[PDB]
């Protein structure tokens, strides 16, 4: 018994290609269309909610995650390799930070923490990579806000603007077009359900949407008083009805 | 193709191939039947004499459980002795740690899990062996049967080995026959007709006949072998229904 | 226990004494304290018998092992060096020992270390150990010249520890002799204190403290 | 059992090669290229970012030039994911040389520990070598400024100028043309874009599509200084010498 | 073919191909007898050599006072399983103070020899041993098959050209069977038996190996000029 | 590929077969027992002249009353002659008393098959090991890789090894003389060797119980070369 | 842990890994070893494809082990630092114990016995290196001159040459070295050894690298301008 | 074991250390050298618990000269002083504790100036111009307050020494046997032969 598989699953072929992380790139190409906008006072990330059956309540399952209060995660591919690694995200930002320095940590730091973790899937004994692509926004006190694409490879890329998925071609040149340097952040969340109607083909609506912004300080969303600075989470889903309203004047 | 040199693969058919080749090491053994009964069960083997130079009655293959259950296998040996090793350590644990004898469906439960653990990776091979056993407990009498994936059920009557759809076939008329209850010298007797009428599948070396019970009012509850009188009687039995 | 071994112009001399005790109680008096670890190699045994003998009993099996796989026999700063790294991986377990490593080599020449259990390991021409150390050292300092020849050297050796056996009450029994020279140790014989007392009194004049 | 899944990353080929370190190699070619220059006051670091997108953030990125401490920086040519691995495991191993002798690590006993680990994965392990090819650049009072570069075998040498990753025949070519022992900073930062314009496989040398760095000896009075350029650093400097 | 490659693997038919392959050792080994009556328990066995100038391969090893037994096939695995059973007879002696049963014996090499056939990396023991020995129930003998499969009987043998013994004592179960209280008498029965494998070769003084065990007879081994009484 | 443990359909492990194999590519080494003592002697076989054949040490001792010669993988051996010792020493500190031959012999063979998926592989080298003691007396031994020992009264292992054993088949008897074994080991080594025999190319060695286990000179060696010549030209 | 038997034997009796090991070696830069009267000398090859070479930090072939013992190798350059950092300690350790320095024997006999651990162990190839192992035992004046290669091996040498074309400047070495009569000054040995690698490397200048070893811990690297100097008077005696 | 001192003078740094060996009621050895070089202008004396200080001192010693073969290069004495606190730190909190103090003297070739150490067993490192460890510091310490000054030659700095072994000589309760003394310098090592 015991795991005998002491060795690396993916080697170099004589081209200098890594198979494995090829073919989990494929994986992440065939997977539902997310993306992410950067504007001057937030960020916004989205993606479409593909439903399995109508019998199936797509509420309990959820694409756009928290990883910090002021840190969220979207993705495209394979879903539970998804679940884990915000398992995993979620853990290492106080293993690893939280718990040595009393503060959550930088956008840059736990995007670096993650993208170790599936660089190991590449490397280690008995395991294949990731099959997925993440699309991480946050916000942190002497960087500002920011967002990153993390890849298979354990590669990551800060971006203004990004796609990935199913339709990532036509709706990175769609986003070209229209992103500037002075884009608030209500213009950077019509301008993401304008890209994402585009790989969307059945229902559009708040239900079948799930969208995310990190931007002000929430302090009705925090629980509690008393400490002046303590302010609230910057990460807020959106609700289903706040997202039809914004769907009329389209 | 290769889906089967390996264990713990799936085929595309979502089948392990190396289990159902384990199964062929069953159906190769010999005949090992177990009839269940009013108040306990019982259990029989055939055991084929190669030679004169064999000492009768001293090659003994049914095997007792802590006091209460038995175990017949049919395949290969080794691996049910090896079972057997594995699931007296299981009974001990559990009257270690809660007193009471382990329940008969709790022990079948603690085997299964066992050779189900032997289908999960490449680096073992499925056990060779079909298990037929049972015992008396707090709610009354069991029968079960395992095999090498792992799968298990109850019983009112179980057969595996070369032999295994004659003494299916004798099974059911029994239980057609007698849907109140068999009593357990009865079962007895007749676990000594079906492995003579199973023999015939078998019938080039002749054989020895070797049965045990358990039963609530006979055997007062506990696991004993059948000898002497009550052997020679139950074989006296079976020896004028084939004729 | 008393045991000496001293370095002069015509090599080395090493004596000892043969009791064993446990307490009060004298438990032996013709114990060997000397081993014979090669022909060139002479080991003393004070403090514990069992330690003392089991070990000084493995580190010759550790010098057989250096000359067959080196195929030359060890030095004596070697061979000390060997025991003294043993006992201290024992330090604070509470072995007892103290021992001398003597030889003669080559490239060293006529050689003496000293070898405790709390890790000392000292380089010398003159030492004495044991319970009875400081009665041997007051005979043996203050009789010592380089240029002794065999003869007295050996009497001065064998005189120091009947001094030592005279005064100590946990030394006694017998004195064993060595003579090491560059082509090996020699035994100079077991001589029983019984006897030797007596002699030496009558003969030397010495011992005046004694009713003759 | 798994013996039938193993692709035996640590053998030899009949020829007495490693497989998968001339693999690695082969991967590490088709990465941008990185050129190392080493003046008598000061050392060069340029190197050009794989096919940009106008929507990459520039300013706040980091992809070929990483810092390792004070006195020592590098240039990546490979897997990125792989490179920061060995980064962090340099970084540390110098602060444990700061830690234990109270003074800061020799550029080459950093060298020569991060390419012991690379061998380590090419003789033991049956794990894949790290795709990664460093140019290291730094300072100490021993030698002096210092070029060095490794590669996946584990194996490290010394250099006055040095190209890693695409086109580095070509790339070398032309710095052993103009290359001389007397340069300056100035002249070796004019040699390190006009080697890259030249090799480059893209339409012309932008400000956004490269990274520099300079270790001079220019701060005030016998220290060190490390300067990253900021992107209208890049800008400046390639209209001050003509190429746009 | 494919499904021999390891231990772990099983054929098409449910075969075990690497545990037929080491029973192929024990038929290439040279010939070793075993046989009992109610007294005494003996093993017979030819030794095989190298060339005139070589020394002749001991089959028989002592186990305890009251077991041993005889092999045929790789010696450096008698040698594995025979240290095993020392160990065992010898835990039996000092912890309960009792003589291991012979049965038991048994029990516990087939035990050891399984696990070997379930795992991977492992390999089979490629020998066949015969166990003798007299306990609390009498004389034994056992068949040991690196299989696992352990078998008790009244007389049997092992190795090339093995089935000519066991076809004679086979006829003369009826007879050999009741050499109560005389061991030279049993011998020769084992020594006739053996005869029955040979070929081209007879039994001389340094080729003939016998053990004997019985009701006030220790395990004992006969070599050299002792066996010349038996020939 | 496959198991490192492997058993052939003949009923033989893959891996010791082909260790076989290696050994027969090896240097000659021959040994004969007689009642006065037991003699040991190889062929160097230099790989070029520029190499120092006197740093060639293929005959090794274990212990004053035990010497040993190799054959095959030689760099293997180093290993072993290390157990051989380091049992032989361990002895007589347990036992105040030398081992026996035969007690060495199933020492080191314990090791051999202590391989698979322990060690990687079998070792390529056998052992001849030749000595003495007070209970069974003059002995020799050869060791193989299978885990396997056979005692001799005459053996030889390497490349010209099954030539050399026929020879030594008609030569052999249970008088012979120290002496006359010593010129028997010169006499079958030069037959078998490719380049002419000499005191540089060829060691000779024996074990006797006064004593002990000693290694020839060049000098004494090429003395009995010299007198063998002598005596097959004298008829 | 990888437990992977990669060193094995095949149906012919050869260790493919071993042999496979010994082409790593076979590619690698020529290096020579002689020895004279009271001295020893190590000369080794630099290939000249690499301009732009900064020579005061790169790598030296030539490594002390000791104050008294040098190595040099031929093969994989990376694997050549682990025996050489084992060899360091080992000899660090050497005179701990036994308050003396390594032989030169004992030293390469530890060394061979690293190399052959490698190939009969689970998880782990063989080193692509074959070494040159130079130097003289304490108190002693006997020059002497070790080889081991990546089998485990290993014997000792007048003079030996190990890496490319080795073959052609051994052949050269058997010819011109007498054993009744070594090189019996310093200048002899070293003219002795830059000829036999000018019969294989190309051109004379910064391709040759030589260390001279004399008794009692006397061990000095030539620079390019004292090399040149026997390059220049070689050819000069050639012509004729 | 008992006294050492040290004292770091204009060019050079000159340790002190006593050469008695006492077990009991006996004087074992008159001569014994309680210091070790750890490079060519490095010299460590050591004092404390029987068998740790040898130990303590070869051990360091080995490290060294394995640092000094590897690079091809002399540490400075505040890198090897550096080296040493460490592992006396590590071993305070170890199962088995060293007990052993020292003195580093060394010659820095880069900066040309004499470094003198102090570190005790619990790792407590100090750079000073005169050191001692032990009942030793109790005398000498206030004397060279007195009689010391930073501008002195070697001849100086021994005849500044030679008043504190009178001193001691004078007011310790034991026997120490006298001093082997030994400079540190631009050349080295050496010993003074008559003191
Ligand atoms: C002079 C004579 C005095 O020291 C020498 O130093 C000799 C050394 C020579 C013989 C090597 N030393 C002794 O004789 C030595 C003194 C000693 C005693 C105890 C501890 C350390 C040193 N004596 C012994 O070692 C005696 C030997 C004789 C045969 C009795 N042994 C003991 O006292 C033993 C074992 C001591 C021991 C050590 C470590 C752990 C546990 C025990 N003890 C007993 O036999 C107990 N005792 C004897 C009296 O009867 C009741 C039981």
């Amino acid at each position: 018994m015991t795991d005998r598989y002491s060795f690396s699953l993916t080697t170099f072929s004589p081209s200098g290609k890594l198979g494995q992380i090829d073919y989990a790139l494929t994986a992440v190409k065939q997977g539902v269309t997310s993306l992410g906008i950067k504007a001057t006072n937030g960020v916004v990330i989205a993606t479409e909610k593909k439903s399995s059956s109508p019998l199936a309540m797509s509420e309990t399952l959820s694409k756009v995650s928290l990883l910090t209060p002021d840190i969220g995660a979207v993705y495209s591919g394979m879903g539970p390799d998804y679940r884990v690694l915000v398992d995993k995200s979620r853990k290492v930002a106080h293993t690893s930070y939280k718990r040595i320095y009393g503060e959550y940590p930088p956008t840059k730091l736990l995007v670096s923490e993650v993208a170790k973790i599936m660089q190991e899937a590449t490397q280690s004994g008995g395991v294949r990579p990731f099959g997925v692509s993440l699309l991480i926004a946050g916000h942190d006190e002497f960087n500002g806000f920011s967002l990153y694409q993390v890849d298979p490879s354990g590669s990551y890329f800060p971006w203004k603007a990004t796609a990935i998925g199913k339709g990532s071609v036509a709706a990175k040149t769609f986003l070209e077009k229209r992103w500037n340097d002075e884009l608030e952040l209500e213009d950077a969340i019509h301008i993401a359900l304008l890209t994402l109607k585009e790989s969307v083909e059945g229902e559009f609506n708040g239900d079948t949407i799930e969208l995310a912004i990190i931007g002000d300080e929430n302090p009705d969303l925090l629980g509690y008083t008393g400490i002046p600075t303590d302010k609230g989470p910057r990460f807020r889903k959106l609700t289903s009805q706040e997202i039809n309203d914004r769907l009329e004047a389209l | 193709t290769g889906y089967d040199l390996s264990n713990s693969v799936f085929s595309p058919d979502g089948r392990n191939f190396q289990v159902e080749y384990a199964v062929k090491a069953v159906e190769n053994g010999t005949t090992s039947i177990g009839i269940k009964c009013n108040d306990g069960v019982v259990f029989a083997v055939e055991k084929l004499i190669t030679s004169k130079l064999l000492v009768p009655q001293k090659n003994v293959k049914i095997q007792v459980v802590d006091r209460h259950i038995g175990c017949v296998y049919s395949g290969l040996i080794p691996d049910g002795r090896h079972l057997v090793n594995r699931g007296r350590e299981e009974a001990a644990s559990f009257k270690k740690l809660y007193k009471t004898p382990i329940p008969i469906p709790a022990f079948a439960d603690r085997l299964g899990q066992y050779v189900q653990a032997h289908t999960l990776y490449n680096s073992v091979r499925p056990f060779g062996v079909s298990t037929i056993f049972g015992g008396v407990d707090k709610n009354g009498a069991h029968l079960y049967m395992l095999e090498p994936s792992g799968s298990y059920w109850g019983y009112k009557g179980a057969a595996t080995g070369k032999g295994r759809q004659s003494a299916k076939a004798e099974l059911e008329k029994l239980v057609d026959h007698h849907p109140e209850g068999l009593s357990a010298r009865e079962a007895v007797k007749q676990a000594a007709k079906i492995i003579y009428l199973a023999h015939e599948d078998n019938k080039e070396k002749d054989f020895e006949l070797e049965i045990s019970w358990c039963s609530l009012s006979e055997t007062n509850g506990l696991h004993k072998f059948v000898k002497g009188d009550l052997l020679q009687e139950a074989i006296d039995f079976a020896q004028k229904e084939i004729n | 226990t008393t045991t000496l071994a001293f370095r002069f112009q015509g090599g080395i001399i090493v004596a000892v004494d043969s009791r064993a005790t446990a307490g009060n109680w004298v438990a032996s008096q013709t114990v060997k304290k000397v081993i014979e670890i090669n022909p060139f190699l002479l080991g003393t045994m004070a403090g514990g018998v069992a330690d003392c003998q089991f070990w000084e009993t493995w580190l010759g099996s550790q010098c057989r092992l250096h000359e067959l796989r080196e195929k030359e026999r060890i030095s004596v700063a070697a061979a000390s060096k060997i025991l003294s790294n043993l006992v201290y991986q024992y330090k604070g377990a509470g072995l007892s020992m103290g021992t001398m490593i003597c030889g003669y080599t080559r490239k060293e020449g006529p050689t003496i270390y000293y070898v405790d259990s709390d890790g000392t390991r000292l380089k010398g021409d003159i030492f004495c150990v044991g319970s009875g150390q400081t009665f041997a050292y007051g005979v043996l300092d203050s009789n010592y010249k380089w240029d002794l020849s065999v003869e007295d050297a050996l009497y001065l050796g064998k005189r120091s520890i009947l001094a030592a056996a005279h005064r100590d009450a946990y030394s006694g029994g017998s004195v064993n002799l060595y003579h090491v020279t560059e082509d090996g140790w020699i035994y100079h014989g077991n001589h029983d204190v019984g006897e030797l007392f007596w002699k030496v009194k009558e003969e030397e004049g010495s011992f005046n403290n004694v009713i003759g | 059992g798994s013996r039938r899944y193993d692709s035996r990353t640590t053998i030899f080929s009949p020829e007495g090669r490693l497989y998968q370190v001339e693999y690695a190699l082969e991967s590490i070619s088709h990465a941008g290229t990185a050129i190392g220059i080493m003046a008598s006051d000061g050392i060069v670091l340029a190197a050009e970012r794989k096919v940009t997108s106008t929507l990459l953030e520039q300013d706040t990125s980091t992809e070929k030039l990483y810092k390792l401490n004070d006195k020592i920086a590098v240039a990546v040519a490979g897997l990125t994911a792989d490179a920061e691995i060995l980064i962090n495991t340099a970084r540390i191993h110098a602060q444990n040389y700061l830690k234990t002798y109270n003074e800061d690590i020799p550029v080459e006993i950093l060298v020569r520990r991060l390419s012991d680990i690379k061998q380590g994965y090419t003789q033991h392990g049956g794990l894949r070598p790290f795709g990664v090819s460093f140019i290291y650049a730094g300072y100490d009072d021993r030698y002096g400024y210092q070029l060095y570069t490794s590669n996946p075998s584990g194996n490290y040498t010394g250099w006055k100028a040095i190209s890693v990753g695409a086109n580095t025949s070509a790339a070398q070519t032309l710095l052993q043309m103009d290359y001389k022992d007397d340069m300056k900073v100035d002249d070796a930062i004019e040699l390190a874009l006009k080697t890259l314009s030249k090799t480059t496989d893209s339409s012309a040398l932008t400000y956004d599509r490269l990274e520099f760095a300079t270790i001079r000896k220019g701060a005030n009075d016998g220290e060190v200084y490390q300067k990253i350029f900021k992107p209208q650093e890049i800008k400046d400097i390639l209209v001050k010498t003509g190429i746009t | 073919n494919n499904y021999d490659g390891d231990t772990v693997t099983f054929s098409p038919t449910g075969r075990l191909f690497q545990v037929e392959y080491a029973l192929e050792a024990i038929k290439q080994g040279s010939v070793t007898v075993g046989l009992r009556s109610n007294t005494h328990a003996v093993l017979v066995a030819l030794k095989r050599n190298a060339d005139e100038l070589s020394s002749y391969q001991k089959k028989i090893i002592k186990c305890d006072e009251h077991m041993g037994l005889s092999l045929a096939g790789l010696a450096p695995d008698a040698r594995v399983l025979s240290n095993y059973l020392r160990q065992q007879c010898n835990y039996s002696s000092l912890v309960f103070n009792r003589k291991l049963a012979v049965e038991r014996a048994g029990h516990l090499l087939c035990d050891k020899a399984q696990k070997n056939t379930q795992s991977y990396g492992g390999r089979p023991y490629g020998v066949g041993l015969l166990i003798i020995g007299y306990d609390k129930s009498g004389a034994h003998l056992l068949e040991f098959q690196p299989s696992g499969n352990v078998t008790e009987l009244y007389g049997t043998a092992i190795g090339a050209r093995s089935q000519g013994a066991k076809t004679y004592l086979e006829r003369t179960l009826d007879t050999f069977i009741k050499i109560d209280g005389n061991p030279d008498e049993l011998i020769k029965a084992g020594v006739e038996a053996i005869s029955q494998s040979l070929r081209d070769e007879s039994l001389t003084v340094d080729n003939l190996s016998i053990a004997i065990v019985g009701k006030d007879t220790p395990f004992t081994i006969y070599d050299g000029e002792a066996v010349a009484k038996y020939i | 590929d496959r198991g490192v443990s492997t058993f052939s359909p003949e009923g033989r492990l893959f891996q010791v077969e082909y260790s076989l194999e290696a050994i027969k590519l090896g240097s000659t080494a021959i040994g004969i027992a007689t009642k006065e003592g037991v003699v040991l002697g190889v062929e160097k076989r230099a790989t070029s002249p520029l190499l120092e054949s006197d740093s060639i040490e293929k005959i090794v001792e274990i212990d004053r009353h035990i010497g040993c010669a190799m054959s095959g993988l030689t760099a293997d051996a180093r290993s072993m002659i290390e157990h051989a010792r380091t049992a032989a020493v361990t002895h007589n500190l347990y036992y105040d008393e030398d081992i026996n031959v035969e007690s060495l012999t199933q020492s080191v063979c314990d090791l051999a098959l202590r391989f698979g998926e322990l060690m990687s592989r079998p070792f390529g080298v056998a052992l001849l090991i030749a000595g003495h003691d007070a209970d069974d007396g003059y002995q020799l031994f050869h060791a193989e890789p299978s885990g396997t020992f056979y005692r001799y009264n005459a053996k030889a292992i390497g490349s010209g090894s099954e030539g050399a054993q026929a020879e030594l088949l008609n030569e052999w008897h249970s008088s012979l003389t120290l002496k006359e074994a010593e010129l028997l080991v010169l006499k079958i080594l030069k037959q078998v060797m490719e380049e002419k025999l000499d005191e540089n190319n060829a060691q000779l060695s024996c074990i006797t119980k006064q004593d002990g286990f000693k290694i020839y000179d060049n000098e004494k060696t090429a003395e009995l070369i010299k007198e063998l010549k002598e005596k097959e030209a004298a008829e | 842990g990888y437990d992977r038997a990669l060193s094995i034997f095949s149906p012919d009796g050869h260790i493919f890994q071993v042999e496979y090991a010994l082409e790593a070696v076979k590619r690698g830069t020529c290096a020579v070893g002689v020895k004279g009267k009271n001295c020893v000398v190590l000369g080794c090859e630099r290939r000249s494809t690499l301009k732009l070479q900064d020579t005061r930090i790169t790598p030296s072939k030539v490594s002390k082990i000791d104050s008294h013992v040098v190595l040099s190798f031929s093969g994989l350059n990376a694997d050549s630092r682990i025996l050489i950092e084992k060899a360091r300690v080992e000899a660090q350790s050497h005179r701990l114990t036994l308050e003396d320095p390594v032989t030169v024997e004992y030293l390469t006999r530890y060394v061979a016995g690293v190399q052959q651990r490698y190939t009969q162990s689970g998880g782990v190839r063989p080193f692509g290196v074959s070494t040159l192992i130079a130097g003289f035992d304490p108190r002693d004046d006997e020059p002497k001159l070790y080889q081991t290669e990546p089998s485990g091996i290993y014997s000792s040498w007048s003079a030996q040459t190990i890496g490319r074309n080795s073959k052609t400047v051994r052949e050269f070495l058997e010819k011109n070295y007498d054993r009744k009569e070594p090189p019996a000054t310093v200048e002899e040995c070293v003219k002795l050894t830059v000829r036999s690698l000018l019969e294989v490397v190309q051109t004379g200048a910064k391709n040759i690298e030589i260390t001279v070893v004399k008794p009692d811990s006397d061990i000095v690297a030539l620079s390019s301008e004292e090399i040149n100097q026997y390059v220049t008077q070689i050819e000069q005696e050639k012509q004729e | 074991m008992d006294i050492i001192l040290g004292i770091r003078v204009q060019d050079s740094v000159i340790l002190a250390s006593s050469k008695a060996v006492t077990r009991g009621i006996s004087v074992l050895k008159d001569s014994d050298d309680k210091t070790r070089q750890l490079s060519p202008h490095t010299l460590m004396s050591f004092a404390g618990e029987a068998g740790d200080t040898v130990q303590f001192a070869e051990y360091i010693q080995a490290n060294i000269q394995l640092y000094s073969i590897r690079e091809d290069y002399e540490l400075s004495p505040q890198a090897v002083s550096s080296f040493v606190r460490q592992e006396l730190a590590k071993s305070i909190r170890s199962r088995r504790p060293y007990q052993v103090n020292v003195l580093i003297g060394g010659y820095d070739k880069k900066k040309n100036k004499p470094e003198l150490y102090q570190i005790d067993y619990l790792g407590t490192k100090v750079e000073l111009p005169y050191g001692a460890h032990g009942y030793s510091g109790f005398y000498t310490f206030s004397l060279l307050d007195h009689h010391y000054r930073p501008d002195m030659t070697t001849e100086e700095g021994l005849d500044l020494l030679k008043l504190c072994v009178q001193e001691l000589e004078k007011r310790m309760p034991m026997d120490f046997k006298g001093v082997i003394v030994k400079i540190v310098d631009k050349d080295g090592i050496r010993q003074v032969d008559d003191f």
